[PDB]
């Protein structure tokens, strides 16, 4: 039903959006071991901009993670520093949810819909090139924290939504031409 | 023989190209 | 799909 499509596609876009908002704020990326605070190695929390030192005497104590501590590597780490590849995820998210809400007004338009279908199919595109470069550069034991898996469940979260609207933009204009 | 990583880019990698097919395969009313 | 909207016009 219409309804349900159109409040499953909201309740998606707010989903995906609060998951990557909060992965890209939060600071447990990667639990590794390295220093909590520099002027004895301990566990260590990590984010994509602080780390943090949990177990340690000094637990709760962070620094900024220090990005750029050969062109080619300095555009992985400026990439990689500016985090403008899962910021950017954030800021397509946003754009696809004002459009989803200006459906509701300002509709028989059609092609907002469209629009915002575009706008989570890209924000998907944007997260999973950030989880590429962020992998990439976090090579220069380990596990990932709950951060990093709440960035992925927004890329399959976005991907779903963005079907979601393709097919409803699909159904509209059925239902102009029928 | 491949990291973990990889595997879970793969599988990433498999929803973004099929969605991206079905888009721009079935979005145009031009083709409808 | 904009060419082929545009197109429309006519
Ligand atoms: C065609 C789609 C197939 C999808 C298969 C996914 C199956 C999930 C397997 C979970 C293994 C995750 C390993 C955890 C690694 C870690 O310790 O961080
Ligand atoms: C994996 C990522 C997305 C795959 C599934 C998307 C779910 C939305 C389905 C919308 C339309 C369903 C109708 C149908 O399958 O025929
Ligand atoms: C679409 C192609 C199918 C591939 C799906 C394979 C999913 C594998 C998921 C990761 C498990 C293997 C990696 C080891 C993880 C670990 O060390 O715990």
């Amino acid at each position: 039903d219409r309804g349900v499509q159109m409040l499953l596609t909201t309740v998606g876009a707010f989903a995906a959006f609060s998951l990557m908002t909060i992965a890209v704020g939060t600071d447990y990326w990667l639990y590794s071991r390295g220093v909590c605070k520099t002027k004895e190695e301990v566990m260590t929390h990590s984010g994509l901009w602080r780390t943090c030192c949990l177990e340690g005497n000094f637990k709760g104590l962070c620094k900024q993670i220090d990005h750029f501590p050969d062109t080619a590597e300095y555009f992985l780490r400026a990439v990689r520093a500016s985090s403008i590849f899962p910021i950017l995820s954030v800021i397509l998210l946003f754009m696809g949810g004002l459009c989803i809400a200006a459906s509701e007004f300002y509709k028989t338009r059609h092609n907002i819909i469209l629009s915002a279908g575009i706008f989570f199919v890209s924000a998907g595109l944007s997260n999973i090139i950030g989880i590429i470069v962020y992998i990439s550069a976090n090579a220069g034991s380990y596990s990932y924290g709950w951060s990093f898996y709440f960035g992925a469940l927004s890329f399959i979260i976005a991907e779903m939504v963005g079907v979601l609207a393709v097919h409803m933009f699909i159904d509209r204009h059925k239902q102009l031409r029928a | 023989p491949l990291a973990y990583e990889i595997w879970m880019c793969i599988v990433f990698a498999y929803i973004g190209v099929s969605v991206v097919l079905f888009l721009v395969s079935r979005f145009s009313p031009y083709e409808w | 799909f904009c060419y082929k909207s545009r197109a429309e016009a006519k």
